[PDB]
């Protein structure tokens, strides 16, 4: 499974 | 990938993660053209029997990347999309003819050791190369099984394929927008792209001034790595004024 | 790109990956 990645590439 | 290899470190800087928003899992590959330009497969983005139809804002890009699931910090970059390309004769209906796609970047991407554009054809290079017998190499996070996943990057070389080998491996109707790579049963070695290869790059190494180029996009095949099938690869140079005009528009 | 399809790690610094070679004695 995926390692979350940063939350700035999210919004 | 099936039976192929870890990718070394750098091998392929051009490779490209296609990575789904929500929920967070590998989409396709796709791979590297320009500081501001992707280049994928039109089914990856767009496949109606699947209910396949993404929009700018349902995506990423990851850039760099050689771990499969982990996040490598100072390592890989992330993009967001400005605007999806597909080409408009894209035949999802019946064999995924023209099976093309471009994605523009927000913003440029810093290139560096890991993270630097592949080489499209001219005429000349792909009539030089594109012949059988030749090699070509794909890389993917893909499955490395038909009927599971890698940790990281894996990479095959195959040949390409005599163009009548091709059509009668199979029932689908091929076109000149394709074709074909692999081994044949009797050559005793193995290796083919699988689901969640999509997108990703068949390139091969110009002798002539050693430089890397995407002569395909891996498209389809039936099953992977089956004895008597052969992978299947968007034709990049017939597709190649298509590429041109949308960057040439839009970039 | 003036530089496409060179890569830092090889081409760039004169190295060879461990397969390259594969592809290079396929074109006849
Ligand atoms: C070498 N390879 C082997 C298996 C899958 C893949 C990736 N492409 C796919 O999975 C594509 C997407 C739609 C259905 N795909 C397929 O490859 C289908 N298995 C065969 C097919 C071809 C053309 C039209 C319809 C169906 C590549
Ligand atoms: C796919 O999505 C676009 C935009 O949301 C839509 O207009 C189109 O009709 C959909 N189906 C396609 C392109 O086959
Ligand atoms: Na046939
Ligand atoms: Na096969």
């Amino acid at each position: 499974d995926f390692e979350e990645i940063p939350e700035e590439y999210l919004q | 990938i099936v039976e192929g290899s870890d990718a070394e470190i750098g091998m392929s800087p051009w490779q490209v993660m296609l990575f789904r928003k929500s929920p967070q899992e590998l989409l396709c590959g796709a791979s590297l053209i320009s500081d501001r330009w992707v280049l994928t497969a039109a089914h990856c983005l767009l496949y109606p029997p699947w209910d396949k139809n993404f929009t700018e804002n349902d995506l990423l890009v990851r850039i760099g990347k050689h771990s499969r699931t982990r996040y490598e910090r100072n390592i890989e970059k992330i993009s967001m999309l400005e605007k999806i390309y597909i080409h408009p004769r894209y035949n999802w209906r019946e064999n995924l003819d023209r099976d093309i796609a471009l994605m523009k970047l927000k913003k440029p991407v810093a290139f560096s050791d890991y993270i630097h554009p592949v080489c499209l054809p001219d005429r000349e290079t792909a009539a030089s190369l594109l012949q059988a017998g030749y090699k070509g190499r794909v890389t993917g996070w893909g499955n490395l099984k038909e009927t599971g996943q890698p940790s990281v990057l894996q990479v095959v070389n195959l040949p390409i394929v005599e163009r009548p080998v091709c059509k009668d491996s199979t029932r689908i109707r091929i076109t000149d927008n394709m074709f074909c790579a692999g081994y044949k049963p009797d050559e005793g070695k193995r290796g083919d792209a699988c689901e969640g290869d999509s997108g990703g790059p068949f390139v091969m190494k110009s002798p002539f001034n050693n430089r890397w180029y995407q002569m395909g996009i891996v498209s389809w095949g039936e099953g992977c790595d089956r004895d008597g099938k052969y992978g299947f690869y968007t034709h990049v140079f017939r597709l190649k004024k298509w590429i041109q005009k949308v960057i040439d528009q839009f970039g | 790109e003036a530089d496409c399809g060179l890569r830092p790690l090889f081409e760039k610094k004169s190295l060879e990956d461990k397969t390259e070679r594969e592809l290079l004695e396929s074109y006849i």
